[PDB]
DNA sequence: TATGTGACACGTGCCTGGAGACTAGGGAGTAATCCCCTTGGCGGTTAAAACGCGGGGGACAGCGCGTACGTGCGTTTAAGCGGTGCTAGAGCTGTCTACGACCAATTGAGCGGCCTCGGCACCGGG
DNA sequence: CCCGGTGCCGAGGCCGCTCAATTGGTCGTAGACAGCTCTAGCACCGCTTAAACGCACGTACGCGCTGTCCCCCGCGTTTTAACCGCCAAGGGGATTACTCCCTAGTCTCCAGGCACGTGTCACATA
């Protein structure tokens, strides 16, 4: 799959046909998909990062919807990203 | 169609013995399909702005620029970068 | 006191009451349409959501009265908040 | 009396949460106020997209795409 | 004899140096102008000066018949010298500098310029700056009869504001008095006929369809159709007193800091590298400390060639000029005068027109024993006259050879005995090569209307050939300089 | 653009009154900024809705959203007699 | 023609155009642009009926760009509309 | 006088900032993020216009909070409240 | 005098806002008085956002891929701020 | 203290998408031109910025107090967890039929350009 | 406050040129509409128990100012930079023709994870 040839786990082919179903444009080149992979790979791992490290703060083998609340918060660069953003718990 | 298996295998990468919950798990999905929605309607914005049918690689990268602030706008891109470069060898 | 300051930021339950502010959200929606139904998840995103815009105003006009050389909040900087906010409606 | 179904502790509460240590009589009234203009708001927009859809009920998707469209997102819901 | 005999019976009111013949052919060319009512345009060379043959005229038209109000424009530096030439030549004439504050001008319009038409009105002179702000508040009132524009290369843009200005006044007659008579171009020909000749010339299209043995057949169409409007006297055709003129293009090789910022390096960029890199290196660095003049001529810049050239007229025992586009540069020089001990005097933009007059006295007072005396291209440049100085340098060379060939020639006027010599300095490998063969193509429009050599290096010998002035009282190409020949 | 159309509906509201050129440029800015916006929104609308076709009920229901309560109450009446009169 | 059936001012034709040259749907129905282009002209005799009588207070003929932007003032709704602009002289 | 000078600049409208200054600003601020870069006088002028704006709007809310702390006088306090309690502290 | 050391070098271009364009700027608001760290508030306050609608600017000239900025992009990121502009 | 519980790792049949290859044609990268506009600086004046002063409006520190808010207890009203029962209404599917798009001609609409004029300038005073 | 003509300068009106709207006509794919399918939201009686309310109070606090004293404002100098005027070039905006390869789909193929029952075990209750 195009997902192990450019080394990252998230899917490209899932990706490829989201944009195209979506209808975004009429047509998606193909560095597209793998380029946009990258990117939304990377936010889930610094995300996962700042909120596993809450965690272990607060002595908490399990990531709760508290602890990604303190992270988004704590976090300068992630604050201004998703804003307004008000978690469930 | 969910990235929950994506999610809980980069999440083993960054932190093998922190274990994600399932709210948790619904939050971090939920995050990562309004990020690529937000960056997929950028790059339309972009596109017809330009008067571009096909949507590149270029496109996205700028999306990235506009959208993430700070130091996540350049380690993102750097990502991308290397993935594009990765796939396209 | 100080310690109620410390257990309601600590805690994350719906302060409000769920019968009353269902009744208050199903009085307004009555005014704009008529013979309308709610879903109990509805419901449940509007208390969450009035929540946190009622904890961010409050913390707004902590602020101002804190800047006002006051501990007392007063509705003069709830006032003043939502000018400078610019939700005066 | 519906809006009155905020009652006073509840407010009390709220403010705790938020850092206020000392609260006024009028503060009950005007947070009563700003809570119904803002509850009039996302309300009229959710009865919008239910109307759009031919719908009777509204759903908590209508309310997630009002509460984004007014700036505040919410993830969970 | 006749000359002496044909001045009294012109102009009367004329009382000093009788006009010569060149001058003759001048007022009798401006006096059958104004009698058959074609304006005339004066393009006569830098040297033996048109502005007596126009004083002249104007005390001629004093002289008899109405004495309307007469008005001049030229640049700042020059109305100071109009004015001490117009009191000199011609007396019982009124002459007022309008140049000066708002309520300065509001007290000297006042004071000076009736409201009604007098008998003695003195000759108003103001600069471009002044007129183009108050041809429609207090110039438009005043109905002057015949105006005279000194240095015609101001208004040669047809988009010019001052054009404006000036046609919002009302203008009986008109005269423009250039030393060069076009720019390398025909719109800006087209603009001053246009302006002097409204009803001649109408539309630049026209005259671009009008402008081997087809090329021959159009110049000569062209010439023969401005002949009666233009007038040319050149200096050797008629002067034949003053020593002629040699311009030397002196070439210095690149210097090693030179070089090295050249391969670590747009255009603007390049010529500050080329000429007088130190100062501008320094600035960029943010340095408040200033390298020493020896460290600069040793590194930096042609100051080794200039060094050479300066020791050399110290030797000649002859007053230089020197000529530099840039402030930096003229700052640069300044300082290096300072720190050698010369006695420097710089006439810029920056320097009154009191403090400027002063300077030009002093420099013209045969006791002074300032010997280097900076010159700005844009300001100073046209318009003085330095007679003492017979020696000029350039140290930059300007895109139009026009402006280029009048600060050269600013010195070689009328009563320089000593024998005047040009220098001009470019690097060679840069460039100063373009923009020179830019000029050259330039001038060369202008006049029909090797590479070995500037390689190579000036020698001593060579240096003290070059100063050696007995022969205009050397080979066409020269080891390390060239001579150009018109 | 939309110049002469400004204009004339100018000229209907108020005969007397002129209206610069700057102005002219502004209020034809100003409609096309509405036009975008209306339009985008449509377009989402659609996307969300899984509907290709677009018509005047998501056009309608753009309006409600944009146009705050009071302006949009008076456009929605003067847009069903466009519809009821064109059909 | 189109527009004179429905009896608007504006063009019926070039709001057809414009909505199916700027791609926003791959198929556009006939009572859009009929019904679009009664919503421009009402917004657009709206705002030019007050920055006409802004006009009149100035007793200035003409309307300049200061009397448009004193109008977006003025008005509550079109300020919740017009309010992030800001108009040029 | 102070009263009287209020009046003027909010009847007549024009660029109270000069346009050399602030030029020169944006060259400098523009030369970090990328060099070589030219600006066009369109732009400039619209950045201008902008920036006077939002500077405009920030001394309205200063204003604001200034008259509710009982202080004629505005102080860096009350920038600070502004911009915290607008959200755009960065 | 001679040496004329020290190229008496301008002032920093973010002091190019004088005090009285602040004072102007104030007094348009509604200020009264002004206080003295006012003016260094605003020329922090101005040139963060300076900096965020030229860096927005830069990068919409940069999916263009052309050299120039032009008023089309201001524009663009000005809206993208939340602050549209009219007339330009 | 301990337990058992829902959260977490796993084969398993699958089941609906990715990739493995021919294609073919219209979008994108690229060689060349022109002249619109931009970068730099010199010249001058001229309104604008800044350095120094006196002082009077104003920010700020402290006090007695007298209005209003925090805290604790018997109590009364409503949130809520459960349970039944009906049902309008949400949601998936074959359809067949009125509705959107290209194309050939068309014929008149407004954008490109020329000319005169007349609301609004400014004039410097009383 | 209005004053005579004055001087602009964008507005009125007209003209020609022509590419944008429109009507007559086929269609094959999007949609409104009868049916049902199984699921959720409507109300309420029954117990009750944590949650809400008002009287008492007494003590931290909001408000007016009294003195101060210092930090701003306005005006006479001047002194330093904008700015309009202007010469000349040249990087780069904007456009056309071209040809090249890559992105959309169809025949197909073989493995990913998605719905579901299961063994177990880290707190989180007790
Ligand atoms: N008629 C004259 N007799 C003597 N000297 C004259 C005469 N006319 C001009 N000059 C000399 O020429 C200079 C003034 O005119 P000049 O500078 O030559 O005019 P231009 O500006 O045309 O070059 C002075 O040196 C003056 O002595
Ligand atoms: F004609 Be100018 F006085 F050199």
């Amino acid at each position: 799959s195009r997902s192990s040839k450019a080394g990252l786990q998230f899917p490209v082919g899932r990706i490829a046909r989201f944009l195209k179903a979506g209808k975004y444009a009429e047509r998606v080149g193909a560095g597209a998909p793998v380029y946009l992979a990258a990117v939304l790979e990377y936010l889930a791992a610094e995300v996962l990062e700042l909120a596993g490290n809450a965690a272990r703060d607060n002595k908490k083998t399990r990531i709760v919807p508290r602890h990604i609340q303190l992270a988004v918060r704590n976090d300068e660069e992630l604050s201004k990203l998703l804003g307004d953003v008000t978690i469930a718990n | 169609e969910t990235y929950k298996i994506y999610i809980f295998k980069v999440l083993k990468q960054v932190h093998p013995d922190i274990g994600i919950s399932s709210k948790a798990m619904g939050i971090m999905n939920s995050f990562i399909n309004d990020i690529f929605e937000k960056l997929a309607g950028e790059s339309s914005k972009l596109a017809r702005y330009n008067k571009k049918p096909t949507i590149t690689s270029r496109e996205i990268q700028t999306a990235v620029r506009l959208v993430l602030p700070g130091e996540l706008a350049k380690h993102a891109v750097s990502e991308g970068t290397k993935a594009v470069t990765k796939f396209t060898s | 006191a100080l310690r109620e300051i410390r257990k309601y930021q600590k805690s994350t339950e719906l302060l409000i009451r769920k019968l009353p502010f269902q009744r208050l959200v199903r009085e307004i929606a009555q005014d704009f349409k008529t013979d309308l139904r709610f879903q109990s998840s509805a419901v449940a995103a509007l208390q969450e959501a009035a929540e946190a815009y009622l904890v961010g105003l409050f913390e707004d006009t902590n602020l101002c009265a804190i800047h006002a050389k006051r501990v007392t909040i007063m509705p003069k900087d709830i006032q003043l908040a939502r000018r400078i906010r610019g939700e005066r409606a | 009396d519906n809006i009155q179904g905020i009652t006073k502790p509840a407010i009390r509460r709220l403010a705790r949460r938020g850092g206020v240590k000392r609260i006024s009589g009028l503060i009950y009234e005007e947070t009563r106020g700003v809570l119904k203009i803002f509850l009039e708001n996302v309300i009229r927009d959710a009865v919008t997209y239910t109307e759009h859809a031919r719908r009777k009920t509204v759903t908590a998707m209508d309310v997630v795409y009002a509460l984004k469209r007014q700036g505040r997102t919410l993830y969970g819901f | 004899e006749t000359v002496i005999k044909l001045q009294n019976e012109l102009c009367p009111l004329l009382t000093g140096g009788q006009l010569k013949s060149y001058q003759l052919k001048g007022v009798k060319w401006l006096i059958s102008l104004w009698q058959n009512g074609l304006n005339g345009i004066l393009a006569d060379q830098m040297g033996l000066g048109k502005t007596i043959q126009t004083i002249g005229f104007l005390s001629h038209l004093k002289g008899n018949g109405l004495d309307g109000p007469y008005l001049v424009i030229a640049p700042l530096s020059t109305l100071s010298n109009w004015f001490n030439e117009i009191a000199r030549f011609t007396p019982s004439i009124n002459a007022i500098i309008y140049h000066g504050d708002k309520n300065q001008r509001d007290e000297l319009r006042r004071k000076h310029m009736p409201k009604t038409v007098g008998p003695k009105f003195p000759i108003v002179i103001t600069s471009y700056e002044v007129a183009m702000n108050d041809a429609k508040r207090i110039l438009r009132h005043y109905p002057w009869k015949y105006v005279v524009i000194d240095e015609g290369h101001r208004l040669k843009n047809h988009k010019c504001k001052l054009l404006r200005e000036l046609k919002h006044l009302k203008m009986d007659n008109k005269l423009l008095l250039t030393g060069t008579p076009l720019q390398n171009n025909l719109s800006e020909l087209w603009s001053l006929l246009n302006f002097i000749l409204p009803d001649i010339f109408t539309s630049h299209d026209e005259f671009e369809s009008w402008f081997e043995k087809r090329r021959a057949q159009v110049v000569s169409k062209l010439h023969g159709i401005l002949r009666p409007f233009i007038l040319r006297r050149m200096k050797c055709d008629v002067e034949l007193s003053l020593p002629r003129k040699k311009e030397i293009i002196m070439y210095a090789t690149m210097t090693d800091h030179q070089k090295k910022f050249q391969e670590h390096l747009l255009v603007i960029q390049l010529r500050k590298n080329c000429n007088h890199p130190d100062l501008l290196q320094g600035q960029i660095d943010g340095s408040y400390l200033y390298p020493p003049v020896e460290e600069i001529v040793g590194q930096c810049g042609k100051f080794r060639l200039l060094e050479r050239l300066l020791v050399r007229l110290f030797a000649n025992n002859h007053k230089v000029l020197i000529f530099s586009q840039w402030t930096k540069l003229l700052d640069i020089m300044d300082y290096y005068f300072s720190e050698k001990g010369f006695e420097v005097c710089r006439i810029d933009g920056s320097v009154k027109l009191d403090e400027r007059r002063r300077q030009i006295k002093d420099f013209s007072d045969e006791k002074s024993s300032c010997s280097i005396f900076l010159l700005s291209t844009r300001a100073g440049g046209l318009g003085i006259n330095l007679t003492a100085a017979d020696t000029c340098i350039l140290y930059d060379s300007d895109w139009n050879p026009q402006m280029d060939l009048q600060a050269m020639d600013r010195c070689h006027r009328i009563g320089q005995t000593k024998p005047v010599h040009v220098y001009r300095l470019s690097t060679a490998q840069s460039i100063e090569t373009r923009v020179l063969k830019r000029a050259y193509s330039k001038l060369k429009l202008e006049h029909v209307v090797e590479d070995k050599l500037i390689q190579t290096d000036i020698s001593d010998a060579d240096l003290d050939r070059l100063l050696d002035r007995s022969d205009l009282t050397f080979p066409v190409k020269g080891p390390g300089w060239e001579v150009v020949l018109p």
